[PDB]
């Protein structure tokens, strides 16, 4: 899996 | 104002009631000053938040999350982007009845 | 006297083992029997008579209790006073009996159960064999059917200093991560109205998350109901700490909070919850 975590700030999605 | 904006969040930690109403009376006041290319994709990206799969747990939570959520989604002026579909689904599952009524 | 006091090493209790815990004051200084060999010491080890009992009385506590169990107690807890270590040979016959006593349950117990956890944990020696089926006992037992508060308080202080040190690394990540979400899932279940050991554990929490990020970042991935958990407590102290910690994770920017918010942040864990004051909690503390 990739250095994913449920707590960081990872917001995908701004203008796709 | 650092000392009312701290004791307004405590006191509305407390009450489930009044508190309810001041994200229903303030997400449509951040809306305002979201500028379109925000808002656009903010709208975009909600519906998808209002399904938010599992997110129902609050089907039998009294004042629901998606009920303010969507009760202030509602209240803003441009919110034009919304399915029908999840309207529905939302005044069935959700205490949502007549506001998808209204809506629709 | 060292030809005398072994008699009292015998377990003549009459509530006498607390002032054979007076002569722990004694062994403070060398108790050179471990790090050595017996004869070591000079002239007042007739530590080995005692170390000798100390090693035998696990005889009649294995091959069958109060009072055997107190006397096992106060026995390691003098002989273990100074110097921390001891023989794997000793451990691999006595932890059989805690076992066996915490299956017994169907008052002192509890002590003896708070006692053998902390002289166990100073030292971790066993090469993955038998340690498996310690870490197991203890989220089995410790934490999912442990009748009174007080041991899951202990195990909660002892894997608190367990994640605490930093220097060397007795601990590992896999056990640790194991005993967290297990400690997540049923401290809070079967101990709701004993406030001290869920704001002990949320404390736990939010220093595994606050220290050491820069080591443990795949932790916080399984914790994520511990955290909201901790977030909507009903503690101002203990929600304070997390939103502090919760809201630098983020830019202060209100657009950046309001995506995360909204698609970002599963409030599934949250549990018939009124999130949205978190909602609100973080759209108010960026002004």
């Amino acid at each position: 899996v990739p250095p994913r975590s449920l707590f960081d700030r990872a917001t995908p999605g701004l203008l796709k | 104002t650092g000392a009312l904006l701290s004791a307004f969040v405590q006191l509305c930690h407390i009450s489930t009631t009044l508190a309810e109403k001041t994200w229903v009376q303030l997400f449509p006041r951040l809306w305002k000053i979201l500028s379109d290319r925000q808002q656009h994709a903010l709208a975009g990206e909600i519906s998808p938040f209002l399904c938010s799969g599992s997110h129902q747990v609050q089907r039998d939570c009294q004042p629901s999350a998606l009920n303010c959520f969507v009760e202030a989604m509602s209240q803003c002026v441009p919110p034009i982007p919304i399915r029908p579909c999840v309207l529905k689904y939302l005044g069935k599952t959700h205490n949502l009845w007549f506001r998808s009524t209204l809506m629709l | 006297l060292q030809r005398g006091i072994a008699a009292c090493m015998t377990c003549g209790n009459t509530k006498v083992l607390r002032a054979v815990h007076s002569l722990l004051s004694r062994l403070m200084s060398i108790f050179p029997t471990e790090p050595s060999t017996s004869s070591v010491a000079s002239k007042y080890e007739e530590e080995c008579l005692y170390a000798a009992v100390g090693k035998v009385i696990y005889e009649g506590l294995t091959n069958y209790n109060p009072s055997q169990l107190f006397g096992t107690l106060m026995i390691l807890k003098s002989a273990c006073s100074n110097n921390p270590s001891y023989i794997d040979r000793l451990i691999s016959v006595f932890m059989r009996s805690l076992q066996k006593m915490v299956r017994e349950h169907l008052g002192t117990s509890e002590l003896v159960m708070l006692s053998l956890e902390l002289v166990k944990t100073r030292l971790a020696v066993m090469s993955m064999e038998m340690r498996k089926n310690f870490i197991q006992a203890i989220l089995t037992s410790l934490i999912e059917k442990s009748p009174d508060a007080k041991i899951l308080r202990a195990v909660v202080k002892i894997v608190e200093e367990w994640v605490k040190n930093n220097s060397n690394q007795t601990p590992t990540l896999r056990e640790k991560s194991i005993l967290l979400v297990k400690m997540m899932t049923y401290i809070e279940k079967r101990f709701p109205e004993d406030l001290e050991l869920n704001a002990q554990f949320l404390d736990l929490v939010n220093y595994v998350y606050r220290d050491e990020t820069l080591s443990g970042s795949e932790l916080t991935a399984k914790l994520e109901p511990a955290f909201l958990s901790g977030l909507r407590c009903a503690q101002p102290l203990i929600r304070a700490k997390f939103f502090e910690v919760f809201d630098n994770s983020m830019k202060r920017r209100v657009y950046e909070r309001l995506l995360y918010v909204t698609c970002s942040q599963n409030w599934e864990a949250m549990g018939n919850h009124f999130w949205i004051k978190q909602c609100i909690e973080l759209l108010l503390a960026v002004c």
